[PDB]
Protein backbone atom coordinates (compact mmCIF):
# COMPACT_ATOMS: atom_id res chain seq x y z
CA UNK A 1 0.00 0.00 0.00
CA UNK A 2 1.72 3.37 -0.95
CA UNK A 3 0.42 4.96 1.89
CA UNK A 4 2.02 7.89 3.73
CA UNK A 5 3.40 4.79 6.39
CA UNK A 6 6.18 4.50 3.44
CA UNK A 7 8.63 7.54 4.63
CA UNK A 8 11.76 6.15 4.18
CA UNK A 9 13.12 8.97 1.77
CA UNK A 10 10.71 11.26 1.87
CA UNK A 11 12.32 14.97 2.41
CA UNK A 12 11.49 18.12 4.30
CA UNK A 13 11.31 16.39 7.88
CA UNK A 14 13.27 18.26 10.47
CA UNK A 15 15.79 17.33 13.21
CA UNK A 16 15.50 13.51 15.11
CA UNK A 17 14.22 14.46 18.79
CA UNK A 18 17.11 12.73 20.06
CA UNK A 19 21.41 13.33 20.67
CA UNK A 20 22.87 10.14 21.19
CA UNK A 21 22.49 8.21 24.99
CA UNK A 22 20.47 11.00 26.28
CA UNK A 23 17.78 10.02 28.57
CA UNK A 24 14.52 8.33 26.73
CA UNK A 25 12.92 8.50 29.74
CA UNK A 26 10.75 4.98 31.21
CA UNK A 27 9.77 2.81 28.96
CA UNK A 28 5.98 4.06 29.36
CA UNK A 29 5.39 8.05 29.75
CA UNK A 30 1.90 7.46 30.49
CA UNK A 31 -0.25 4.74 32.51
CA UNK A 32 -2.10 3.69 29.26
CA UNK A 33 0.73 2.82 26.71
CA UNK A 34 1.45 -0.93 28.07
CA UNK A 35 -2.13 -1.92 26.30
CA UNK A 36 -1.77 -1.70 22.82
CA UNK A 37 0.62 -4.11 23.02
CA UNK A 38 -0.28 -6.15 25.61
CA UNK A 39 -3.89 -6.28 23.71
CA UNK A 40 -2.42 -7.27 20.25
CA UNK A 41 -0.78 -9.74 21.83
CA UNK A 42 -4.21 -10.88 23.07
CA UNK A 43 -5.66 -10.62 20.01
CA UNK A 44 -2.94 -12.78 18.41
CA UNK A 45 -1.91 -15.68 20.86
CA UNK A 46 -4.86 -15.76 23.18
CA UNK A 47 -7.82 -15.15 20.90
CA UNK A 48 -6.07 -16.18 17.46
CA UNK A 49 -8.33 -13.25 15.95
CA UNK A 50 -5.33 -11.66 13.88
CA UNK A 51 -2.29 -11.63 13.26
CA UNK A 52 0.88 -9.05 13.60
CA UNK A 53 0.50 -8.77 9.76
CA UNK A 54 -2.63 -7.76 9.84
CA UNK A 55 -1.55 -4.86 13.20
CA UNK A 56 0.89 -3.44 10.36
CA UNK A 57 -1.88 -3.10 7.66
CA UNK A 58 -4.52 -1.99 9.87
CA UNK A 59 -2.33 1.05 11.24
CA UNK A 60 -0.82 1.71 7.71
CA UNK A 61 -5.01 2.30 7.15
CA UNK A 62 -5.31 5.10 9.20
CA UNK A 63 -6.99 8.10 7.23
CA UNK A 64 -3.83 9.99 5.95
CA UNK A 65 -4.28 13.10 7.79
CA UNK A 66 -4.84 10.72 11.08
CA UNK A 67 -1.86 8.71 10.85
CA UNK A 68 0.64 11.70 10.48
CA UNK A 69 -1.05 13.53 13.38
CA UNK A 70 -1.38 10.59 16.14
CA UNK A 71 1.84 9.71 18.38
CA UNK A 72 3.00 6.11 18.07
CA UNK A 73 1.42 4.51 21.23
CA UNK A 74 -2.16 5.92 19.76
CA UNK A 75 -1.60 4.29 16.44
CA UNK A 76 -1.67 0.76 18.08
CA UNK A 77 -4.35 1.40 20.46
CA UNK A 78 -6.88 3.08 16.89
CA UNK A 79 -5.59 -0.24 15.17
CA UNK A 80 -6.15 -2.82 17.42
CA UNK A 81 -9.62 -1.14 18.54
CA UNK A 82 -10.25 -1.26 14.66
CA UNK A 83 -9.39 -4.73 14.02
CA UNK A 84 -11.59 -5.90 17.29
CA UNK A 85 -14.35 -4.32 15.72
CA UNK A 86 -13.76 -5.46 11.88
CA UNK A 87 -13.78 -9.41 13.08
CA UNK A 88 -17.13 -9.02 14.97
CA UNK A 89 -15.55 -8.84 18.47
CA UNK A 90 -16.34 -5.29 19.68
CA UNK A 91 -18.46 -2.89 18.25
CA UNK A 92 -17.63 1.12 17.68
CA UNK A 93 -20.52 1.75 20.05
CA UNK A 94 -19.80 0.38 22.97
CA UNK A 95 -15.87 1.55 22.60
CA UNK A 96 -17.29 5.22 22.37
CA UNK A 97 -19.82 4.50 25.05
CA UNK A 98 -16.65 3.73 27.38
CA UNK A 99 -14.33 5.85 26.13
CA UNK A 100 -17.01 8.45 26.66
CA UNK A 101 -16.82 10.28 23.25
CA UNK A 102 -15.33 9.66 19.83
CA UNK A 103 -13.01 7.23 18.71
CA UNK A 104 -12.60 6.76 15.28
CA UNK A 105 -11.04 4.05 13.46
CA UNK A 106 -8.69 3.13 10.65
CA UNK A 107 -10.71 2.93 7.28
CA UNK A 108 -11.77 -0.29 5.63
CA UNK A 109 -9.36 -2.10 3.18
CA UNK A 110 -9.83 -1.17 -0.03
CA UNK A 111 -7.73 -4.54 -1.44
CA UNK A 112 -8.36 -8.28 -0.28
CA UNK A 113 -4.60 -8.61 -0.17
CA UNK A 114 -2.89 -11.29 -2.51
CA UNK A 115 -1.59 -15.03 -2.26
CA UNK A 116 1.75 -15.89 -1.72
CA UNK A 117 3.21 -16.68 -5.40
CA UNK A 118 3.49 -19.68 -6.62
CA UNK A 119 6.42 -19.22 -8.82
CA UNK A 120 9.32 -17.83 -6.85
CA UNK A 121 13.24 -18.59 -6.94
CA UNK A 122 15.69 -19.52 -4.97
CA UNK A 123 18.22 -16.98 -4.25
CA UNK A 124 22.19 -17.52 -3.48
CA UNK A 125 24.46 -15.06 -1.69
CA UNK A 126 26.20 -13.05 -4.01
CA UNK A 127 23.23 -13.16 -6.48
CA UNK A 128 22.36 -10.27 -8.18
CA UNK A 129 18.57 -9.48 -7.86
CA UNK A 130 16.02 -6.67 -8.80
CA UNK A 131 12.28 -6.12 -7.01
CA UNK A 132 9.76 -6.85 -8.69
CA UNK A 133 8.23 -3.85 -10.66
CA UNK A 134 4.46 -4.44 -8.98
CA UNK A 135 2.13 -2.42 -7.06
CA UNK A 136 0.18 -3.87 -4.40
CA UNK A 137 -2.73 -1.50 -2.86
CA UNK A 138 -2.74 -3.61 0.41
CA UNK A 139 -0.31 -4.92 2.88
CA UNK A 140 3.31 -5.57 1.66
CA UNK A 141 6.74 -5.28 3.32
CA UNK A 142 8.18 -3.68 0.59
CA UNK A 143 9.14 -0.03 1.16
CA UNK A 144 8.29 1.84 -2.49
CA UNK A 145 12.27 3.34 -2.25
CA UNK A 146 13.41 -0.54 -3.71
CA UNK A 147 10.67 -1.46 -5.97
CA UNK A 148 11.97 -1.97 -9.31
CA UNK A 149 15.81 -1.73 -8.20
CA UNK A 150 18.97 -4.40 -7.93
CA UNK A 151 20.78 -5.34 -5.33
CA UNK A 152 23.07 -7.88 -4.61
CA UNK A 153 21.97 -10.71 -1.64
CA UNK A 154 24.02 -10.62 1.49
CA UNK A 155 21.70 -13.51 3.09
CA UNK A 156 18.94 -15.98 2.59
CA UNK A 157 16.99 -16.57 6.38
CA UNK A 158 17.52 -20.27 7.34
CA UNK A 159 13.24 -19.94 8.63
CA UNK A 160 10.35 -19.14 6.93
CA UNK A 161 7.29 -17.00 7.24
CA UNK A 162 4.23 -16.43 5.56
CA UNK A 163 3.83 -13.66 3.28
CA UNK A 164 2.58 -10.64 4.15
CA UNK A 165 0.42 -9.52 1.76
CA UNK A 166 -1.69 -12.53 2.45
CA UNK A 167 -1.71 -12.89 5.91
CA UNK A 168 -1.70 -9.50 6.65
CA UNK A 169 -5.10 -9.29 5.34
CA UNK A 170 -6.09 -13.02 7.29
CA UNK A 171 -6.07 -14.82 4.17
CA UNK A 172 -5.71 -18.81 3.87
CA UNK A 173 -3.06 -18.74 1.47
CA UNK A 174 0.49 -16.89 2.23
CA UNK A 175 2.04 -20.40 2.23
CA UNK A 176 5.73 -19.34 3.76
CA UNK A 177 8.68 -17.84 2.30
CA UNK A 178 12.46 -17.02 3.37
CA UNK A 179 13.79 -13.75 3.16
CA UNK A 180 16.50 -12.16 1.92
CA UNK A 181 19.29 -9.49 2.65
CA UNK A 182 19.46 -7.57 -0.16
CA UNK A 183 22.28 -4.85 -0.48
CA UNK A 184 21.49 -1.98 -2.59
CA UNK A 185 23.97 0.77 -3.22
CA UNK A 186 22.29 4.00 -2.08
CA UNK A 187 23.29 5.72 -5.41
CA UNK A 188 21.09 3.19 -6.73
CA UNK A 189 18.28 3.80 -4.60
CA UNK A 190 18.77 8.19 -4.12
CA UNK A 191 21.04 9.09 -6.95
CA UNK A 192 23.08 12.03 -6.39
CA UNK A 193 20.92 12.94 -3.60
CA UNK A 194 21.83 10.77 -0.37
CA UNK A 195 24.89 10.74 1.78
CA UNK A 196 25.21 7.06 2.56
CA UNK A 197 26.46 4.00 1.05
CA UNK A 198 24.18 0.95 1.31
CA UNK A 199 21.18 0.05 2.34
CA UNK A 200 19.78 -3.55 3.16
CA UNK A 201 15.98 -4.27 2.78
CA UNK A 202 14.84 -7.82 4.42
CA UNK A 203 12.86 -8.82 1.38
CA UNK A 204 10.58 -11.53 1.07
CA UNK A 205 11.12 -14.17 -1.99
CA UNK A 206 8.23 -13.03 -3.42
CA UNK A 207 8.98 -9.55 -4.12
CA UNK A 208 12.00 -10.54 -5.70
CA UNK A 209 13.14 -11.75 -9.44
CA UNK A 210 16.70 -12.29 -11.07
CA UNK A 211 18.70 -9.77 -12.67
CA UNK B 1 -12.83 15.00 17.05
CA UNK B 2 -11.63 12.57 19.90
CA UNK B 3 -11.57 11.28 23.22
CA UNK B 4 -8.69 11.62 25.33
CA UNK B 5 -6.45 8.46 24.34
CA UNK B 6 -6.37 7.51 27.91
CA UNK B 7 -9.79 7.00 28.08
CA UNK B 8 -9.76 5.43 24.77
CA UNK B 9 -6.59 3.01 25.28
CA UNK B 10 -8.75 1.99 28.56
CA UNK B 11 -12.15 1.28 26.54
CA UNK B 12 -10.83 -0.82 24.69
CA UNK B 13 -9.07 -2.59 27.69
CA UNK B 14 -12.46 -2.68 29.24
CA UNK B 15 -14.77 -3.58 26.55
CA UNK B 16 -12.57 -6.59 26.02
CA UNK B 17 -11.56 -7.70 29.85
CA UNK B 18 -15.36 -7.50 30.16
CA UNK B 19 -16.39 -10.13 27.70
CA UNK B 20 -13.47 -12.58 29.29
CA UNK B 21 -11.63 -12.33 26.82
CA UNK B 22 -8.32 -11.02 29.05
CA UNK B 23 -7.04 -13.37 30.94
CA UNK B 24 -5.96 -12.36 34.80
CA UNK B 25 -2.86 -10.48 35.08
CA UNK B 26 -2.26 -10.28 30.98
CA UNK B 27 -1.76 -6.96 30.63
CA UNK B 28 0.12 -6.46 34.03
CA UNK B 29 2.07 -9.51 32.78
CA UNK B 30 3.33 -7.71 29.62
CA UNK B 31 3.75 -4.63 31.44
CA UNK B 32 6.64 -6.06 33.57
CA UNK B 33 8.46 -7.64 30.74
CA UNK B 34 8.36 -4.71 28.62
CA UNK B 35 9.77 -2.17 31.96
CA UNK B 36 11.92 -4.94 33.24
CA UNK B 37 13.13 -8.01 31.05
CA UNK B 38 13.23 -6.27 28.01
CA UNK B 39 16.47 -4.41 27.94
CA UNK B 40 19.44 -3.17 25.92
CA UNK B 41 21.57 -4.46 28.97
CA UNK B 42 21.07 -8.08 27.42
CA UNK B 43 22.50 -6.80 24.36
CA UNK B 44 25.15 -5.08 26.13
CA UNK B 45 26.23 -8.29 27.69
CA UNK B 46 26.15 -9.84 23.91
CA UNK B 47 28.44 -7.17 22.97
CA UNK B 48 30.96 -7.59 25.74
CA UNK B 49 30.94 -11.40 25.30
CA UNK B 50 31.54 -11.17 21.37
CA UNK B 51 34.25 -8.72 22.48
CA UNK B 52 36.47 -10.76 24.80
CA UNK B 53 35.41 -13.97 23.89
CA UNK B 54 36.53 -14.57 19.80
CA UNK B 55 34.64 -17.94 19.53
CA UNK B 56 31.69 -16.46 20.89
CA UNK B 57 31.98 -13.48 18.40
CA UNK B 58 32.13 -16.06 15.59
CA UNK B 59 28.92 -17.57 16.77
CA UNK B 60 26.98 -14.04 16.79
CA UNK B 61 28.21 -13.23 13.49
CA UNK B 62 27.17 -16.68 11.77
CA UNK B 63 23.93 -17.55 14.00
CA UNK B 64 22.62 -14.84 15.99
CA UNK B 65 19.79 -16.66 16.78
CA UNK B 66 21.52 -19.58 18.52
CA UNK B 67 24.16 -16.96 20.13
CA UNK B 68 21.32 -15.51 21.56
CA UNK B 69 19.41 -18.53 22.60
CA UNK B 70 22.40 -19.65 24.44
CA UNK B 71 22.08 -16.39 26.92
CA UNK B 72 17.78 -17.04 27.23
CA UNK B 73 17.43 -13.99 25.34
CA UNK B 74 15.01 -14.40 22.26
CA UNK B 75 11.64 -13.55 22.89
CA UNK B 76 8.67 -11.24 21.02
CA UNK B 77 10.26 -9.46 18.06
CA UNK B 78 13.10 -11.09 18.71
CA UNK B 79 13.27 -14.63 17.57
CA UNK B 80 15.35 -14.27 14.22
CA UNK B 81 18.51 -12.62 15.29
CA UNK B 82 21.23 -11.22 13.21
CA UNK B 83 24.18 -9.25 14.41
CA UNK B 84 25.76 -6.81 12.11
CA UNK B 85 30.04 -6.15 12.62
CA UNK B 86 31.00 -2.76 12.62
CA UNK B 87 34.32 -2.63 10.77
CA UNK B 88 37.01 0.10 10.70
CA UNK B 89 35.56 1.07 7.02
CA UNK B 90 31.91 0.38 7.75
CA UNK B 91 29.27 2.01 10.30
CA UNK B 92 26.09 -0.35 10.46
CA UNK B 93 22.61 1.49 11.75
CA UNK B 94 19.09 -0.29 12.16
CA UNK B 95 15.78 1.65 11.36
CA UNK B 96 12.37 0.03 10.77
CA UNK B 97 11.23 3.26 7.95
CA UNK B 98 7.62 1.21 7.76
CA UNK B 99 7.10 1.15 11.78
CA UNK B 100 9.01 0.51 15.00
CA UNK B 101 10.48 -3.00 13.98
CA UNK B 102 13.32 -3.35 16.89
CA UNK B 103 14.91 -6.60 18.61
CA UNK B 104 12.87 -5.92 21.38
CA UNK B 105 14.43 -8.49 23.88
CA UNK B 106 18.16 -7.44 23.40
CA UNK B 107 17.42 -3.94 22.76
CA UNK B 108 14.41 -2.53 25.00
CA UNK B 109 11.47 -1.56 23.28
CA UNK B 110 12.03 1.41 20.69
CA UNK B 111 12.44 4.74 22.14
CA UNK B 112 10.30 8.29 20.99
CA UNK B 113 13.14 9.22 18.63
CA UNK B 114 13.38 5.68 16.91
CA UNK B 115 9.98 5.52 16.16
CA UNK B 116 10.19 9.26 14.93
CA UNK B 117 8.86 10.08 11.48
CA UNK B 118 12.14 11.82 11.35
CA UNK B 119 14.49 9.29 11.94
CA UNK B 120 12.20 6.91 9.64
CA UNK B 121 12.36 8.79 6.67
CA UNK B 122 15.98 10.60 7.05
CA UNK B 123 18.07 7.59 7.65
CA UNK B 124 17.61 5.51 5.11
CA UNK B 125 18.71 8.08 3.07
CA UNK B 126 20.91 10.71 4.47
CA UNK B 127 22.26 8.00 7.83
CA UNK B 128 25.76 10.34 7.70
CA UNK B 129 23.19 14.00 8.25
CA UNK B 130 20.94 12.18 10.84
CA UNK B 131 24.03 10.58 13.00
CA UNK B 132 26.13 13.65 13.10
CA UNK B 133 23.15 16.27 14.31
CA UNK B 134 22.86 12.95 16.85
CA UNK B 135 26.19 13.80 17.97
CA UNK B 136 28.43 11.00 16.09
CA UNK B 137 31.13 11.87 13.34
CA UNK B 138 31.32 9.49 10.91
CA UNK B 139 34.31 10.42 7.90
CA UNK B 140 33.77 10.26 4.52
CA UNK B 141 36.62 7.42 4.24
CA UNK B 142 33.70 5.30 6.69
CA UNK B 143 31.06 3.09 4.25
CA UNK B 144 27.56 3.50 6.38
CA UNK B 145 24.92 1.03 6.29
CA UNK B 146 21.64 1.08 6.57
CA UNK B 147 19.65 -1.64 7.73
CA UNK B 148 15.93 -1.22 7.15
CA UNK B 149 14.04 -4.05 9.54
CA UNK B 150 11.24 -4.75 7.08
CA UNK B 151 10.47 -8.36 7.67
CA UNK B 152 10.82 -11.09 10.44
CA UNK B 153 14.95 -10.86 10.77
CA UNK B 154 15.99 -8.55 14.03
CA UNK B 155 19.09 -6.74 14.11
CA UNK B 156 21.55 -5.61 16.77
CA UNK B 157 24.48 -3.49 15.99
CA UNK B 158 28.12 -5.36 17.09
CA UNK B 159 30.01 -2.35 17.48
CA UNK B 160 33.65 -1.66 17.16
CA UNK B 161 35.57 -1.87 20.76
CA UNK B 162 36.89 1.33 21.14
CA UNK B 163 41.21 1.28 22.21
CA UNK B 164 41.81 2.22 25.44
CA UNK B 165 39.51 -0.90 27.33
CA UNK B 166 42.20 -3.81 26.55
CA UNK B 167 41.54 -5.97 29.44
CA UNK B 168 38.68 -4.62 30.95
CA UNK B 169 36.24 -6.96 32.41
CA UNK B 170 33.26 -7.73 30.47
CA UNK B 171 30.93 -6.06 33.45
CA UNK B 172 33.19 -2.84 32.70
CA UNK B 173 32.58 -3.15 28.95
CA UNK B 174 29.09 -3.85 29.31
CA UNK B 175 28.40 -0.31 30.69
CA UNK B 176 30.19 1.41 27.71
CA UNK B 177 27.54 -0.50 25.50
CA UNK B 178 24.52 1.49 25.24
CA UNK B 179 20.78 1.09 23.46
CA UNK B 180 22.23 3.92 21.07
CA UNK B 181 25.02 1.44 20.21
CA UNK B 182 23.25 -1.47 19.43
CA UNK B 183 20.85 0.21 17.21
CA UNK B 184 24.13 1.46 15.41
CA UNK B 185 23.40 5.56 16.15
CA UNK B 186 25.82 5.50 18.77
CA UNK B 187 29.82 4.54 18.81
CA UNK B 188 31.21 3.13 22.23
CA UNK B 189 32.90 5.70 24.42
CA UNK B 190 35.30 5.26 27.42
CA UNK B 191 34.21 7.22 30.56
FE1 LIG C 1 8.43 -1.61 12.64
MG1 LIG D 1 5.05 6.48 -1.35
MG1 LIG E 1 -3.53 14.16 19.75
MG1 LIG F 1 41.83 -5.78 21.39
MG1 LIG G 1 40.85 -5.43 35.26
Amino acid sequence: MDGVHDLAGVQGFGKVPHTVNADIGPTFHAEWEHLPYSLMFAGVAELGAFSVDEVRYVVERMEPRHYMMTPYYERYVIGVATLMVEKGILTQDELESLAGGPFPLSRPSESEGRPAPVETTTFEVGQRVRVRDEYVPGHIRMPAYCRGRVGTISHRTTEKWPFPDAIGHGRNDAGEEPTYHVKFAAEELFGSDTDGGSVVVDLFEGYLEPA
Amino acid sequence: AQAPVSDRAWALFRALDGKGLVPDGYVEGWKKTFEEDFSPRRGAELVARAWTDPEFRQLLLTDGTAAVAQYGYLGPQGEYIVAVEDTPTLKNVIVCSLCSCTAWPILGLPPTWYKSFEYRARVVREPRKVLSEMGTEIASDIEIRVYDTTAETRYMVLPQRPAGTEGWSQEQLQEIVTKDCLIGVAIPQVP
